[PDB]
């Protein structure tokens, strides 16, 4: 399927690779400044509806990563010494590049990003930041209406652009057809998943990466009104039997 | 007795006549020599259980008149029953399947033997190395030390393991060349298969057990170790927090062994957070696997919310597959480690609502003159820490042991303990630096103990390809040598390579001061192949290359590690350095293995240019320069003082070898006859496509200037 892919350029450091609720937090906060709650609540109502984010992931250059479906690490078997360094190897890249992203989804032979474009900086006093690379930035991707995308994305993005400007453009994955699909965006789940990785916020998270089947994920809102995002962002995948 | 423990005993002494044929004590072969060895041993001190386990040393003909010349009532066990105990271990010694002076041969290289010694971890470490035979006479010593301790022995497998354990570990239970499973291995692994197919039901058959799937592999791995150890808010806390790990998964372990009611045979290896158990396929048991599971999630995911996991699987095995046609057994594991691997990305997937301290201070605080714990239930008074099923009830020198089931630490004599107590010992590598005050040693007392900066010395290791060394054991025993021998080397001797022993082994490695008696060491971590030590950072450099040259000596060289070290600020939080020792070891993993991360350092990133270094490599490096610069004991030579500015130029000059190593100037640039190896232009290295001599240097140069500042 093909998605506007929104390029944050970074000036200066990073200190979160944002992932999809907060980047939904942000662009909800942002709403509400530039338009008042009633546009937030029809933000609300267009991802109810059927829009989605993405976490943002890293690009460099012309190269998009993605990240790495746990789909294919029961599948790795699929040298005696050979497979044991290099299996562990590619159980632990957390990114792929679009070309091995493909690959991976169908279960196909696929190799794993050298050298990725990012490096968490700790400074001691102690806290860190990201240092990007040189043309290199972080993006995500948004499935849905244009009109909701030049309603409510674009601006809300410039707003919260003013440490980093915002580019955007067609961006194209090519996936399975399956029962099976990646997320994309880190998920409140309301089905019990395939494959997971936790994350933990407080509330309990699906990591991108992982697989479900025919989930939606859902919203919550809560009192401290604010919503949190945790919808799936679902790419097919093709599973092994086990 | 009953028919269950009659059966575990069987097993486990079935080929107890070896070590009397081999002994020369009795002329008939070691069926027959073992079964008078035990009818001799049951007539001393008349306790007649011993006659009726010494059948299992021997047309079902005379088999039947003997048995029932010997009352089953007196044991009220029906004798159809023992007839059954005798054919079931029959088989269990198949499935875990000359001259009398062959020595067992190690597993970890099979060229190599071991010289006929006791289980001690305080008199020396086992090292293979030249093939002698072993006297009648050492076999005398051997069986005479065995009859005396089963004679005082409570006839319980929990209280005869610890006796077959000291005396029979090193004992080719086979006597032929390059045999390498222990004969205690052997009886335990023998054991454990009999009592599966027992609690299986499976009787009357002479491949019913055999070639049915009638046992169960269980694996049992917990996941977030490290995550749950480290990344805390002090040490005497985080020494508790590895300590009550390890009480946790043992609390399943024996769960698991009383509710399916096996015993600690069937427990294959337990160490680095990983257990194994042989068990009963019934339909009983995998429910009560199930039960069992669930609970252990629920309480470790309500303790510790999603830090610390339990992946616990079991497949269906079969007799077939506890051995070699055509390797089954490996195979057998393969697809339970699939199960596994499967079950951690679907952590606490046994929680339908998922999607909807002070305790430790004072058990660190008591860390020190403790014996042991009581698993009881929770609910007891006493109780100092709490697992998924028990309570952990702290047992001191003068105390009472206290529980169904007692756990005491580094010793495989019971002592004085309860008859009804079920004796479980474990080790542990809990060498630490004494304080002034009786408690363990502080990161900033060990920071302070260290030569020239004052740093705090930290180390993370690991035993390189492991799965594929314990994936080609064929069978159930080679697994559990292969297993026991690799744990005990962390959990037995990292405590005395600590404290100086093994110095003719170990030899001349890198160092920066004479060794201590009392050395600046606590170890967090060590056991199942991978460890975490802290300490002077001096200490803590040079017990690096003396861990890695004993644990050479401990295989055949057949076997390397990889170590990460690093020397941080005494104030430095304990996660950070975890997380970049972490950095620093699979960085030398992967940069090939057999390497060691010695410091941090510049280079060029040409892809040419490895931060680890191959452990011979920095060794030769530092028998080559330090002498040259370095006195000991924290001083320069004397030529050297008033000219240190000379190894800092050395340093800079490195550097514009790394701004680009291409560029000749480091030429142009270089008394001159001290380090000639740095001044030619290596033209071997250039057809190699390797570095050049001085890239290596700084290795040696930083670490001598942090001991002389």
């Amino acid at each position: 399927p093909k998605f506007i892919a929104v390029k944050l350029i970074p000036k200066g450091p990073f200190r979160d690779i944002p992932r999809a609720d907060t980047l939904f937090g942000a662009i909800g906060n942002a709403i509400s400044a530039i338009h008042g709650q009633s546009a937030v609540e029809e933000l609300v109502d267009a991802f109810v509806g059927g829009a989605r984010i993405s976490s943002a992931f890293p690009y460099s250059g012309d190269t998009y990563y993605l990240p790495k479906p746990l789909s294919v690490e029961p599948a790795l078997e699929g040298d005696e010494e050979e497979r044991y360094t290099t299996a562990k190897r590619l159980r632990k890249a957390k990114y792929l590049d679009l070309k091995n992203f493909e690959l991976a989804l169908r279960l196909r032979p696929f190799t794993i990003p050298e050298e990725i474009p990012y490096a968490r900086v700790d400074v001691p006093r102690f806290w860190e930041e990201i240092r990007f690379r040189e043309k290199s930035g972080v993006y995500f991707l948004y499935s849905g209406p244009r009109e909701v995308f030049d309603g409510y994305i674009a601006p809300a993005m410039r707003f919260l652009g003013d440490l980093f400007e915002v580019e955007f453009h067609e961006m194209k994955i090519d996936a399975p057809g399956s029962e099976y699909s990646v997320t994309l965006s880190n998920a409140l789940p309301t089905k019990t998943p395939v494959l997971w990785r936790l994350l933990r916020k407080r509330m309990t998270f699906i990591a991108e990466g992982s697989i479900v089947k025919n989930d939606p994920g859902g919203m919550e809102r809560l009192e401290l009104e604010v919503y949190v995002y945790g919808l799936t962002f679902p790419l097919g995948v093709e599973l092994p039997e086990g | 007795m009953e028919i269950d423990e009659l059966t575990a005993l069987g097993g486990l002494l079935h080929d107890i006549g070896k070590p009397v044929q081999r002994a020369g004590l009795y002329s008939g072969d070691h069926s027959t020599q073992g079964a008078r060895f035990l009818r001799d041993l049951a007539e001393n001190t008349g306790r007649a259980e011993y006659e009726l386990l010494s059948l299992f040393s021997e047309n079902d003909e005379l088999m039947i008149r003997r048995i029932k010349e010997l009352s089953p009532e007196r044991f009220g066990l029906t004798m159809e029953d023992v007839l059954n105990a005798l054919w079931i271990v029959y088989e269990a010694d198949n499935l875990a399947s000359p001259q009398a002076s062959r020595p067992l041969y190690s597993v970890f290289n099979p060229g190599k033997a071991y010289p006929w010694a006791e289980l001690d971890f305080e008199k020396e470490l086992p090292v293979p190395g030249d093939v002698f035979s072993i006297r009648s006479q050492d076999y005398r010593e051997l069986v005479k030390r065995l009859w005396e301790e089963l004679s005082k022995a409570k006839l319980r497998s929990d209280r005869l393991l610890p006796v077959l354990e000291k005396y029979l570990t090193f004992v080719s239970s086979v006597t032929s060349e390059g045999n390498i499973i222990s004969l205690y291995d052997h009886m335990r692994m023998t054991s454990a298969i009999a009592l599966a197919m027992l609690r299986a039901g499976c009787t009357a058959e002479d491949g019913r057990c055999r070639k049915e799937k009638r046992f169960l592999l269980i694996e049992g791995d917990f996941s977030g170790i490290q995550d749950f150890i480290y990344r805390v808010s002090t040490l005497k806390y985080l020494r508790a927090r590895s300590a009550y790990l390890e009480l946790i998964g043992w609390d399943v372990v024996l769960e698991i062994l009383s509710r399916l009611g096996l015993t600690r045979a069937n427990v294959v290896f337990n160490a680095g957070g990983h257990f194994m158990i042989i068990a009963q396929n019934t339909p009983d048991a995998v429910k009560e696997l199930e039960e069992i599971r669930a609970k252990a999630v629920e309480w470790l995911y309500r303790e510790f919310e999603s830090d610390l996991y339990l992946a616990i699987e079991w497949e269906p095995v079969s007799g077939r597959e506890f051995g070699r046609e055509g390797n089954l057994f490996a195979e057998a594991r393969k697809r339970l480690k699939h199960k596994l691997t499967v079950r951690k990305l679907k952590r606490f997937g046994e929680i339908k609502g998922l999607f909807e301290c002070n305790r430790l201070v004072s058990l660190g605080g008591n860390l020190p003159k403790l014996l042991g714990f009581g698993r009881t239930a929770k609910n007891d008074a006493g109780v100092l820490v709490e697992g998924p099923f028990s309570g952990f009830v702290p047992y001191l020198q003068g105390g009472r042991p206290v529980g169904e089931q007692i756990l005491v630490k580094n010793t495989l004599n019971p002592g004085e303990i309860p008859e009804s107590a079920q004796f479980v010992p474990y080790f542990v590598a809990d060498y630490f630096k004494k304080d002034p005050k009786g408690g363990v040693a502080t990161f900033e007392e060990l920071s302070m103990a260290s030569t020239g900066t004052r740093r705090l010395g930290v180390m993370k290791g690991d035993v390189d390809r492991l799965g594929e060394f314990f994936s080609s054991m064929d069978s159930p025993s080679k697994l559990a040598t292969a297993s026991r021998f690799m744990d005990y080397f962390f959990k037995g001797y990292i405590g005395a390579i600590i404290e100086g022993k093994f110095g003719y082994i170990i030899g001349d490695v890198p160092s920066l001061r004479d060794w201590p008696e009392e050395p600046d060491i606590v170890v967090v971590y060590a056991g199942g192949d991978d460890f975490f030590i802290v300490g002077a950072w001096d200490q803590i450099f040079e017990l690096a290359f003396r861990v890695r040259r004993a644990f050479n000596a401990y295989t055949g060289g057949k076997l390397t590690l990889s170590v990460g070290l690093g020397y941080f600020d005494e104030r430095t939080p304990i996660y950070r350095m975890a997380d970049v020792v972490s950095e620093r070891l699979d960085t030398a993993k992967d940069e090939g293995r057999n390497r060691v991360f010695v410091v941090g350092r510049s280079r060029p990133l040409d892809g040419k240019h490895k931060l680890s270094y191959e452990w011979n490599h920095y060794e030769e490096l530092w028998r080559t320069y330090a002498p040259r610069i370095y006195a000991g004991n924290g001083r320069l030579k004397g030529k050297l003082e008033s000219k240190k500015g000379l190894l800092w130029k050395l340093l800079e000059i490195r550097e514009l070898y790394v701004r680009d190593p291409n560029d000749v100037r480091w030429a142009y640039l270089t008394l001159s006859d001290l380090f000639p190896e740095l001044v030619g232009i290596d033209t071997k290295a250039v057809e190699r496509k390797e570095p050049q001599p001085v890239y290596w240097v700084d290795g040696v140069l930083k670490i001598v200037l942090m001991a002389v500042r």
